[PDB]
């Protein structure tokens, strides 16, 4: 979207909604982002490095991890966690990522900022 | 926002603190989670109509457009900063909302099973300290780990078969005898040594760190602070529902048993408990009963099935032969007459049971009051006599005055 | 907007058309109209709780903060352009909403005691129209006054004394012999000369002109339009409860009987009028029963009192020796046994009246179905004998197939 | 206690959680902000 300051805002976005649900301790680096090289890459790096992270430190917890994101109440559609339309035997949540692609994903990501 | 409520009453939301929409968004999660964990705890008589009340977000508080009003389900939780409180509509008076709380806790002593002391209630009483249900139930829980984490740490034995650089405890042979000569510098032992991170100190580690989070004492601060410094050594866990059953109790742990069971009473979101007060009644009157009827013997729950089974709250037998059977009912009992819900079912007690039936009902300054002792006598044309008992309750302090009068009525109705 | 309910049903705010403040706004004025006119309707086993839960903004609508809910009070409502209708659950289907309505009106044709044509409803079926209950009673209004108005117009005679330039009618002698000859130039008649514009014209003026003003059809303002016109001459006047109450039914208007009725129940803000849905059943089924009972004769409302009258729906005795008790309950019944608060009332009117005891319940394709006889015999331990009888409902239709049903199985318990 | 976003040692970040929890932070000062942080202790 021509945005030299993206990626900066974007761990910006993340980092301080991380540290105010979570720990100081538990945000996401910078090591992950540095090769960066195309979009594919990108679409790599967010969901084989640091998504498997988020969902890594927030177990049995998807709303906390849906406001980090700041995708809360927004579900089946350009979401990275999409809601299971099953409930239960007493009435779970308990979603399941989606891997978009393309020009979706953007679209998915240009809301995080 | 601290908010409180008593058994059927209602408060503004105009008046309220916080946010109008921060206590609604609170409510809806906590009558949701009240739905699926509605099955573990027992009812009598509740009328709970579990298919289409509890769902439709009236499972414990009923959240209207211009009020919000409690049902007869008593205890508190604490979600999203709206820390909920319902007492017993009983303890209402006309440290002013100090008195009730102490005597819920009594009345949840004496009916629900628990076993702490009353000076540990008696502590808190007159330090000015600002109401809260959770705040008294985790200082029961800490104050009662720390006096017995004070004496002994609760250090149990496993044993280990470690390779040590030293020979501690059992020398394993047949692990050794078979060691090549070049892996000889370490003994292969089979130690029991005592470790300090056993399961039951894993959670009350975990316990604790849960509990500092989420209170909001000066008591509790300083009594948590120095129940996570003694435990500083234990690696943490995530607690669960498989961690608080796979302890059991045997004699060197059994002086644990306090605060384990209000650990899992507070923790296991959500947080905190709740019970229905027509329950506790019929649990907090058979502990009265027992006690004050030494001529007959009473049995809580005897079920006689008619033609759906219709089952008496207690019932007082002496031996076999007298019936007289004893319906505990939460009702206010407006204008000196039970209403027409609860005659049918005393009718109905007494037939399947010449059997006498008497329902006791609660009494205070709150409550409907009547006379001093058995205030009403019915006969519903089939020579039957119902007596309408009333207990006096002197549970908001510590003396048990009107026991001496519950027992007086009684024996002029035995 | 329009806004339809069932009986204990519930819609979602967001999926609601018009807004959603817009309805919670009418809402709690209808609520609090239903507290302050709750008194005029009879009840029967509501449970209704008079003190608290009506005036908790519950007494017709349960209003949430994410659904709205409807209680057992039946009919509708018209309040600020949000216009509800309460139709009984038991007319729920699988004009696909325009069978209930007729359904519902035809139940309150019976049992109510109104008496309307089925050739007034039958002109509306499959006119395509959209199912409005305030729009057929309009309707229901208008054109049953539009029948009775093109016959005669009504109107009555009244004898003034007025000074006429002409000479009608009886000439007044002591106030013309003291006639001075000033003033000799005009009769003094008392003439009874009939008047268009009677207290029972008047009225229909008034309720015609708030009747168009707040009528949706294109059939509705054809007709009220019509009858406007007819009432042209008349002065109007504003609508009271006294102007009600002041016109009596002699031979003369008595063909305005009709008319005015339903004038009166839908005139006197709010509009309409709430029924409870227990007594409504409990009316509809007395028509029922004393058609289909010819052996002996039936009573509703007897009562007798235990000990607080707890009294029977019904009660059917042949002479006075045989006791068959006939309570009507709206309940589901679900899983083919009655309630705990069934059965304890039902123990209750067999005993005090040696007493087989009959429950009539409803039954459709939404209520639960048992089976074509007399589905359930029980006995309470005391040679007791409930049968659980279930009326089919062809009411929806206009034919009475399900009557003959009932009675072979009532021929069958009698 | 009463005080964030100024010469403070524990400044509060400007976006509260999702239950309405709020996070703070250390901050590093220097200079004579530092020691006008440490006079206010007294």
């Amino acid at each position: 979207g021509n945005d030299n300051y993206f990626l900066k805002t974007l761990l910006e976005k993340i980092n301080v909604r991380i540290t105010v649900v979570k720990d100081r301790d538990h945000r996401i680096g910078h090591s992950y982002f540095l090769n960066v090289e195309t979009v594919e890459d990108l679409h790599h790096v967010w969901y084989y490095e640091v998504l498997p992270l988020l969902m890594e430190y927030f177990y049995n917890d998807w709303e906390t991890i849906k406001w980090v994101l700041n995708e809360k109440g927004k579900e089946h559609g350009n979401v990275f966690f999409e809601k299971l339309r099953l409930t239960g035997p007493n009435g779970e949540e308990a979603y399941q990522l989606k891997v978009l692609e393309g020009d979706a994903f953007i679209g998915a990501l240009k809301r995080i900022i | 926002t601290t908010i409180t409520l008593y058994e059927h009453d209602e408060k503004r939301y105009r008046d309220i603190a916080g946010d109008k929409k921060a206590i609604q968004d609170a409510l809806i999660k906590l009558n949701k989670q009240f739905k699926k964990d509605f099955k573990k705890l027992d009812r009598s008589e509740d009328n709970s109509d579990t298919e289409d009340t509890i769902d439709e977000s009236k499972g414990v508080v009923e959240v209207y457009a211009n009020k919000i009003k409690a049902r007869h389900y008593v205890g508190f939780a604490a979600v999203d900063n709206v820390f909920l409180q319902i007492l017993p509509k009983v303890f209402k008076p006309k440290e002013d909302t100090w008195e009730p709380i102490l005597a819920f806790i009594r009345m949840l002593d004496m009916a629900y099973g628990l076993k702490i002391k009353d000076h540990d209630l008696a502590y808190l009483q007159g330090r000015n300290l600002r109401p809260n249900l959770y705040e008294v139930f985790i200082y029961l829980f800490a104050k009662s780990l720390w006096s017995e984490v004070q004496r002994g740490y609760h250090r149990e034995y496993v044993e280990v078969h470690r390779e040590e650089k030293f020979l501690r405890g059992k020398l394993l042979m047949s692990r050794q005898i078979r060691k090549l000569p070049h892996q000889l510098n370490t003994f292969s032992v089979e130690v029991h040594e005592l470790i300090e991170d056993n399961l039951l100190n894993r959670i009350f580690y975990a316990s604790v760190r849960e509990a500092l989070r989420r209170t909001t004492w000066g008591l509790n601060r300083k009594l948590l602070g120095e129940l996570m410094l003694a435990f500083d050594g234990i690696t943490p866990i995530h607690l669960r529902t498989e961690h608080f059953e796979r302890v059991h109790f045997t004699r060197l742990n059994e002086r644990f048993r306090r605060p384990f069971e209000l650990a899992k009473l507070l923790f296991m979101e959500v947080s905190g408990f709740f019970v229905d007060m027509n329950k506790l009644f019929e649990r907090f009157i058979e502990r009265v009963l027992v006690r004050n009827l030494p001529p007959e013997y009473k049995l809580f729950y005897q079920e006689s099935y008619p033609f759906s089974s219709q089952k008496p709250d207690y019932v007082v037998r002496k031996g076999n032969t007298p019936v007289v059977v004893l319906d505990a009912k939460y009702r206010e009992l407006k204008e000196r007459i039970p209403s027409s819900d609860m005659l049918r079912q005393l009718y109905v007690y007494s037939r399947i049971w010449p059997a006498v039936i008497v329902i006791p009902s609660s009494s205070t300054y709150n409550q409907g009051l009547p006379d001093k002792p058995l205030e009403f006598e019915f006969f519903d044309e089939r020579k039957l006599f119902i007596v309408a008992y009333n207990m006096d309750y002197v549970k908001t302090g510590a003396i048990f005055k009107a026991d001496k009068n519950f027992r007086r009525s009684l024996n002029n109705i035995i």
